[PDB]
């Protein structure tokens, strides 16, 4: 369910 | 009607006290249902409404796992930051996501969004489109070409037609109970003293759900928005929700204000006045 | 960017002596988000106290709820007690069962 975040 | 899928996902740093405190707090529709918190004795995914006992070891593993590695991103983000924005190691830092879906009653996508923060600060979103990105400063603006570069957009908007809406519908599904049902407000009207033949009348709406309500004081048919205080609506506890609007009034005259109350499980909304 | 907290206390149910309820605390509006929240039975720290409801607004300030099962008594006097940077002094809220 929750998203797999890139980095900034 | 309508439901959302929202995660709200903090990391903060803390220099000369260890590694950053990550968290992730899951809602569907105004309920929580899943956290990880990195400060935790044993940090996992967990389960905060019943109806998750629903899913299977499987499922706590990898959004374990998942959470892991997110936690490690945010790590790496931080120290990115702050470079970006060429600050000291010595302070502390937030950054801060929303992320999440929407869906309308037939279950199909009304709207996806991601939107991060940097000390308390709007830093990057994706627009409504799902396409691009909007930066607010110049540091984001690095993110926003990176995340050009690597196609970081039609991954995310994968995520949020894809797998955001399909477990959105499966916790609907499975905790239906919870989620579909409204508990109607109770309501009543306390009174208190001022100086100067003058008088608080604070109406309550207790015991609801969903979140959403509508409380106003009227006098003579006209609303009196201007003039009450009242709080946010805010949990109690165990899944429902509270709220308080208040009015100043001219002692004697209690009896010609009426609270106003309007939600869901009030097929006719409440009409009350202070009873002594 | 800094946002003093605003604290609120109160029961799910209004109160009635010797009936279990729920005693809350919620803090809202603040940043940044470290922040030390105890709930308090005549003066002492209640120990099992679960934080939950943690969320952010739109201008990102942060919203978090404590809570407690509880059994009010006539003479038990409860309150809420917040530290953060915001404040130089910690800051107590008490609940007022006739609010």
């Amino acid at each position: 369910a929750l998203y797999n975040f890139a980095t900034m | 009607g309508p439901h959302s899928l929202r995660y709200f996902v903090t990391a903060v740093s803390r220099p000369g006290l260890g590694e950053p405190r990550y968290m992730e707090v899951g809602y569907v529709d105004d309920t929580e249902f899943v956290r990880f918190d990195s400060d935790a004795e044993n940090p996992r995914y967990e389960p905060r409404a019943r109806w998750m006992e629903q899913e299977g070891p499987e499922y706590w593993e990898r959004e374990t796992q998942k959470a892991k590695g997110n936690e490690q991103s945010f790590r790496v983000d931080l120290r990115t930051l702050l470079g970006y924005y060429n600050q000291s190691k010595g302070g502390s830092h937030t950054i801060q996501v929303i992320s999440g879906c929407e869906v309308g009653s037939d279950g199909r996508l009304l709207r996806g969004y991601q939107q991060y923060a940097y000390d308390g600060c709007d830093y990057i979103a994706l627009n409504e489109d799902l396409k691009t990105w909007t930066a607010a400063d110049m540091a984001a603006l690095i993110t926003k070409h990176k995340w050009e570069q690597a196609g970081e957009a039609e991954r995310l908007r994968a995520y949020l037609e894809g797998t955001c809406v399909e477990w959105l519908r499966r916790y609907l599904k499975n905790g239906n109970a919870t989620l579909l049902r409204t508990d109607s407000p109770k309501a009543h009207v306390t009174h208190h003293s001022r100086p100067e033949d003058k008088v608080t009348l604070r109406c309550w709406a207790l015991g609801f759900y969903p979140a959403d309500i509508t409380l106003t004081w009227q006098l003579n048919g006209e609303e009196l928005i201007q003039d009450m205080e009242l709080v946010e609506t805010r949990p109690a506890g165990d899944g429902t929700f509270q709220k308080w609007a208040s009015v100043v009034v001219p002692l004697g005259k209690e009896q010609y204000y009426t609270c106003h109350v309007y939600h869901q499980g009030l097929p006719e909304p409440l009409t009350l006045r202070w009873e002594p | 960017i800094q946002k003093t907290p605003q604290i609120q206390v109160y029961s799910r149910h209004p109160p009635e002596n010797g009936k279990p309820n729920i005693l809350n605390c919620y803090v809202t509006q603040f940043h940044p988000p470290h922040i030390e929240i105890q709930m308090l039975k005549n003066g002492k720290k209640i120990p099992k106290v679960e934080m939950s409801d943690m969320s952010f607004s739109k201008d990102w300030s942060f919203y978090i709820l404590a809570h407690t099962e509880f059994t009010p008594t006539e003479t038990d006097t409860y309150a809420c007690r917040v530290k953060h940077d915001s404040m130089a002094e910690p800051k107590t809220v008490y609940w007022d069962r006739d609010m």
